[PDB]
């Protein structure tokens, strides 16, 4: 808000390097998504020392 | 002891020396991130299971007992004397390379 009233689109821009450098084309979606979702995970594993003085991953 | 005459026949120059290292009774200790060699004769930390400083994963351990002697009775041919030189037994029980908490093997040479 703020200023005014107008939509802000979601934009796709893509390129070809791993950097900025090349810019392939890039569109903007109309009708935005309602939902977004990221999801982390991150991978443990358990330790099975034979000690057993410890639990740990 | 100083040698009278060894020879080295056509040998890798490597090959030479582990040929050499076991007829000295010593072994090689090599060091990586050196140049430098440790050569000692055969002759603690106490790593334990209530122990915190170290974890431990997996201990395997093989107790054969093939190949293993308890004489080692060599003797050569002394060309000056003629004898056979006396039989230099070998007694099992010194240099324990395992030593636990709780056959004889005969050459003769004709040299």
């Amino acid at each position: 808000s703020l200023l005014e009233r107008g939509l802000s689109k979601l934009t796709l821009n893509a390129w070809k390097d791993r950097e900025g450098k090349i810019p392939a084309g890039s569109m903007s979606a109309m009708y935005n998504p309602e939902t977004i979702q990221l999801d982390y995970q991150t991978r443990f594993d358990t330790e099975d020392t034979i000690n057993t003085a410890s639990q740990s991953n | 002891s100083k040698h009278d005459q060894l020879l080295q026949f056509r040998l890798s120059d490597w090959q030479f020396i582990r040929s050499r290292l076991l007829s000295t009774n010593c072994w090689l200790l090599p060091d990586a991130a050196s140049d430098t060699v440790v050569i000692r004769p055969l002759s603690s930390r106490t790593l334990a299971r209530d122990s915190h400083d170290y974890t431990l994963y997996e201990i395997n351990l093989n107790f054969d007992n093939r190949f293993t002697p308890d004489s080692l009775s060599l003797q050569g041919w002394d060309i000056a004397a003629q004898r056979l030189t006396a039989a230099q037994k070998s007694p099992a029980g010194a240099f324990r390379p395992w030593k636990p908490a709780g056959q004889d093997y005969a050459l003769a040479f004709s040299m």
